[PDB]
RNA sequence: AGUCUGGUGCCAGCAGCCGCGGUAAUUCCAGCUCCAAUAGCGUAUAUUAAAAUUGUUGCAGUUAAAACGCUCGUAGUUGA
RNA sequence: AGCAUUUGUCUAAAAUACUUCCAUUAAUCAAGAACGAAAGUUAAGGGAGUGAAGACGAUCAGAUACCGUCGUAAUCUUAACCAUAAACUAUGCCGACUAGGUGUUGGAUGAAGUGCUUCCUUCAGUACCUUAUGAGAAAUCAAAGUCUUUGGGUUCUGGGG
């Protein structure tokens, strides 16, 4: 901790992660980067996202 | 007070066999020349009133086994178990008794109270199977092997067994709504022996 | 318990703390009767003083004297 | 021939804490072992000891707390980065988060976590948990 | 299901007076009615179930003047998912008995894991909470805490029984001959079952004794 | 005891003891030996 | 998550399986020397029964509680 | 030639419940049996209340090692009812 | 992932390895079905991991491979 | 390796005891060296018994073998060589730590049988029995222990058949 690599580069990695919508607002902490998991990054698909959002019937018709 | 230890001390208790023992060396007061061991008796009697006060300390009486094999060890602990309410088993061990949970014989017992400790000694090992601490009337051959509290005492005389027994369940009875400790209890030491 | 053992006193030549078990003696001659310092443990042959005739035999334990004699233990 | 005390000596009290002795007399009493006993001593995972006078090097005589599950001496000497610090730990200690990587720095004699804070490599000495 | 009671433990048990099985863990008895560990984690109306699995089924034949004499050993894994694995062994005559006898030693070994975590407080417990080693014939096998940021990193069997266990993140290594697949099983099991043994920070500090429960409910067992 | 040297100098020794006991080997003995080269039909080509 | 019992001899945490162990209640008195209800307890490791040390570790024990007067 | 399991068993079951009928007659005792017993062949009936008998014949030189009994009962209440230099001083010591 | 269907019948063959094939072949030769990966997928040879089977970390040497017949001793390494 | 009659002479040796001296002089050691059973070799003696070779008589389908009778070489001393042996505790050597009891050979210290004798305590040799919540693949091992909780020093060696 404290460490000035270590907080830069934790940072910015952290809210690369924020950018790309895998961790909430609450969580910023780096034991939630450890604690991603698979299928918290496939609902992040471009084609999932068109399934929830609608238009197709189908993630398959997505 | 010193009733007890007179008492004691006028039957043979404070002779013990050869053989010392390491375990044994802080209980020995000396080896007579002879080749025999005397027994230290004040340490005796201070102990068997702790001994007396962890029996007492069970409430429920009857989960307090003795246990002995030798038929002139016999008759002092059924008097024994006649007088507190402990349950005694004497002759022949069965010797999956404790371990075995669906013999029929059985019994599952709070705590054990051992007469010889190489002469019980499958009954003593059986005991550290399921948590029963063990108290020993323990000699100059004793091993120690799983005995908690250990109560130096020549095993082998009918007399001194007789003695010991007899002592104990004094204090006990002391300890319980039996008897004032001013009064001599009723039961003769002579009752407890052999014939 | 090992810091304090009071009894210890007969364990071998290296104990806790070392410590010697020889020690020096203030002996006398019967009949002659003159002072003399002396070593239990003494290792070649020992005279009385004012005629040289033998007070200690040495041999290779804590040394034997003679029969006579008398003594004090020389410690201060 | 003995060589390096530190070994004898935590070799020594280990044999006591796994048998249950509760007090041990470690034979050839030094400065270093000083150390190690009075860090040792600073964390908590030993009790209070005596070291008693001769005239050849003392002994100590040191209480045991019931605690220690293992503690050893590394040897040889190995030199050791600020940077390797990680490592080492990782290979040695049963967990990151507890027990206790010893060192012997230019600012003196101290576990990792204090040489991190510190700065400063130095030769490995032994551990402790 | 509702059984008579052989001892006084089962007994306890039966009736409710014991809440719960880490009392019984508290004062290291026997326990030797399956029935108890039953009644704990009964798998309705209680919080996760007991899971089997046979792993390992292997046939042994004595040898006699009139032949084989096959009988069937079975090893055997339960878990709860949340803190508790056992490892039953049987061998029997024939398959269905052997696997149902299995199942009950598994049930009568069951023993508590300690759970823990590699950094810090903002997890629940995920790993084994240091290294801890178990040995059995050739085979060595030792448990080191991982990062959450892992799996069971080891070998089908491992990850099969210390998932079982319900620790969810491990680094893994081993030494000697795995194969013999029993052999392995067991050293897996006595290094969960050493988990608890350690004694570490968290548990320096003294504290107080509990009333045994032949103790605390000696009346109760009395009247019968 | 331990048998292998462990001293803070004592590299030449373990360098030493390890190069010679390596030929033990019998995959390493056929990767660096000459032999190879000659014995082998296809020389060490994967086909011909 | 449960705490498991340290060893009053030997200070060291007691096994989950063991068996070996023990809870041993020492009886307080009254004044007149009669048994009071209250319990001064010890638990004693499988490992010094198992070594036979016991009657000598408890007797240290006892001294340090007060309750037998010898000490060793 | 001697009596099995099944036999000696049954001998000791009787006595259990009828020692006080039972007595120092085989034809009595026989007699006894085929009263008391469930036993569906006469060769086997003889056989047991053979062996009673000779169980009943053998008591009273003491205890058959099986059985509860009045009589040892009541047995049992018929059964019922300076020093050496070092230890001297031991006993000096202790005060 | 097949005790599916035909042909062969110790032959043909398969089979890294264990093994399969002597008349019901869950392994051949087919057909049918099923399975793994997929615009990629097989095979060979080399090479790294697996190998804590080259071992500093980190092996083994009573009996499985392995303590020089024994001792002195220079270099070496190690040294209250 | 090996060493058992008597006495003498020349030699070394270890332990003990030591308020004696020196003050790190050490530990293990590739290179190199000393010694190195038995057989065998070379040379002189020597030559009883034993006895590879060999010769016979048997035994056996056969017997160049087991068994039998005889019997060279070798076996013995001196003087050279040879340098290996299941040259075996199949356990490298030094160093610390662990656990009892039974002994035993060698000293030294105290006390108790008739100066001497014995026992106690204690060293150094040296075995055994029990015990290992020690170890080991087990047999077993007080070292093969103090080990995945892996590092007191070091020489040598092994890596499927």
């Amino acid at each position: 901790e404290k460490s000035s690599k270590r907080i830069f580069q934790g940072e910015a990695l952290l809210r690369r992660m924020v950018r790309q919508g895998l961790l909430g607002e609450n969580e910023e902490k780096l034991d939630y980067v450890l604690g991603l998991t698979l299928p918290k990054l496939l609902e992040r698909r471009l084609q999932t996202k068109v399934f929830k959002l609608g238009l197709a019937k189908s993630v398959h018709h997505a | 007070k010193e009733e007890s230890i007179a008492k004691m001390l006028i039957c043979k208790v404070h002779i013990g066999t050869k053989n010392l023992e390491n375990k044994m060396k802080r209980y020995v007061y000396t080896r007579a020349k002879d080749g025999v061991h005397i027994i230290n008796l004040a340490k005796t009697y201070e102990k068997l009133q702790l001994a007396a006060r962890i029996i007492v300390a069970i409430s429920n009486p009857a989960d307090v086994v003795v246990v002995s094999a030798r038929p002139f060890g016999s008759r002092a602990v059924l008097k024994f178990a006649q007088y507190t309410g402990a349950q005694a088993i004497a002759g022949r061990w069965t010797p999956g008794m404790l371990t075995n949970q669906i013999i029929q014989k059985f019994t599952e017992p709070r705590l054990l109270i051992v007469t010889d400790p190489r002469t019980d000694a499958q009954s003593v090992k059986e005991s550290a199977y399921a948590n029963i601490p063990v108290i020993a009337l323990c000699d100059s051959d004793s091993p120690l092997e799983h005995v908690d509290i250990a109560i130096p005492c020549n095993n082998k005389g009918k007399e001194s067994i007789a003695l010991m027994y007899w002592l104990l369940a004094q204090e006990v009875l002391y300890l319980k709504g039996v008897i004032p400790r001013s009064e001599p209890w009723n039961v003769m030491v002579d009752m407890f022996l052999w014939r | 318990n090992p810091d304090p053992v009071e009894e210890s006193k007969k364990h071998k030549l290296k104990r806790l703390i070392p410590t010697p078990n020889s020690y020096f003696m203030d002996v006398k001659c019967p009949g002659c009767l003159q002072i003399t310092t002396l070593f239990s443990h003494a290792q070649n042959v020992v005279l009385c003083g004012s005629c040289n005739i033998m007070l200690c035999q040495p041999t290779g334990g804590k040394c034997k004297l003679t029969e006579g004699c008398s003594f004090r233990k020389k410690i201060e | 021939v003995r060589m390096s005390v530190l070994a004898d000596c935590l070799k020594t009290i280990n044999n006591a804490e796994k048998r249950g002795r509760r007090q041990v007399l470690i034979r050839p009493s030094s400065k270093v072992v000083i150390k190690f006993l009075q860090y040792m001593q600073k964390k908590g995972y030993i009790g209070s000891f005596e070291i008693v006078d001769d005239h050849r090097s003392g002994k100590i005589v040191v209480n045991l707390l019931g605690r220690i599950n293992k503690c050893a001496v590394i040897s040889p000497r190995y030199d050791v980065k600020l940077d390797e610090i990680e490592k080492i730990i990782t290979s040695i200690l049963p967990s990151r988060l507890f027990g206790h990587l010893i060192l012997t720095t230019p600012y003196g004699i101290m576990d990792h976590e204090e040489a991190r804070r510190k700065h400063t490599g130095g030769k490995v000495l032994g551990f402790f948990f | 299901k509702n059984w008579v009671p052989v001892t006084k433990l089962g007994r306890l048990v039966k009736e409710g007076k014991i809440v719960s099985i880490e009392e019984i863990y508290l004062h290291s008895l026997p326990i030797k009615e399956y029935q108890i560990i039953d009644y704990f984690f009964q798998p309705n109306e209680c919080s996760h179930p007991l899971k089997d699995d046979v792993v390992k089924i292997m046939p042994v034949q004595k040898q006699t003047r009139a032949g084989q004499r096959t009988r069937f050993k079975a090893f055997v894994a339960i878990g709860d998912g949340n803190g508790h694995c056992g490892l039953g062994v049987k061998c029997a005559k024939e398959v269905a008995t052997a696997i149902r006898g299995a199942i009950i030693s598994a049930k009568l070994s069951l023993i508590p894991v300690r759970r823990g975590y590699w950094g810090n407080k903002i997890g629940d417990p995920h790993t084994v909470p240091m290294k801890v080693s178990g040995k059995c014939g050739s085979v060595r096998i030792r448990l080191v805490p991982a990062p959450r940021g892992t799996q069971i990193v080891g070998a089908p069997t491992t990850k099969k029984m210390l998932n079982f266990a319900g620790i969810k993140d491990c680094f893994s290594s081993s030494c000697g001959k795995t194969k013999t697949k029993g052999n392995f099983l067991r050293a897996i099991f006595n290094a969960l079952s050493k988990t608890y043994g350690y004694l570490t920070p968290d548990l320096w500090k003294v504290t107080n004794f509990d009333k045994s429960p032949y103790e605390e409910w000696s009346d109760f067992l009395e009247t019968y | 005891g331990s048998g292998k040297p462990s001293g803070l100098r004592a590299a030449r020794k373990l360098r030493i003891r390890r190069r010679t006991q390596r030929w033990a080997d019998k995959s390493y003995k056929k990767s660096h030996l000459g032999t190879r080269w000659k014995s082998n039909p296809f020389r060490g080509s994967s086909h011909a | 998550i449960y705490i498991p019992r340290k060893c009053s001899a030997t200070s060291r945490l007691i096994p989950a399986k063991e068996h070996g162990a023990v809870q041993i209640n020492v009886g307080m008195v009254d004044a007149n020397g009669v048994y009071n209800g209250k319990t001064e307890t010890f638990a004693i490791s499988g490992h010094v029964r198992q070594n036979g040390e016991s009657d000598a570790c408890l007797n240290r024990l006892m001294y340090e509680k007060k309750l037998l007067s010898f000490q060793n | 030639r001697v009596r099995t399991k099944t036999i000696k068993r049954a001998a000791r079951q009787i006595v259990e419940k009828y020692y006080a009928k039972l007595t120092l007659d085989f034809q009595i005792n026989k007699k006894i049996t085929e009263e008391v017993a469930i036993i569906p062949s006469k060769r086997m009936k003889n056989k047991v209340a053979g062996f009673v008998t000779h169980l009943m014949k053998r008591i009273q030189k003491g205890p058959v090692r099986g059985i509860s009994l009045k009589l040892q009962e009541e047995e049992r209440e018929r059964r019922l009812d300076y020093v050496e230099p070092d230890t001297l001083r031991m006993i000096k010591s202790l005060g």
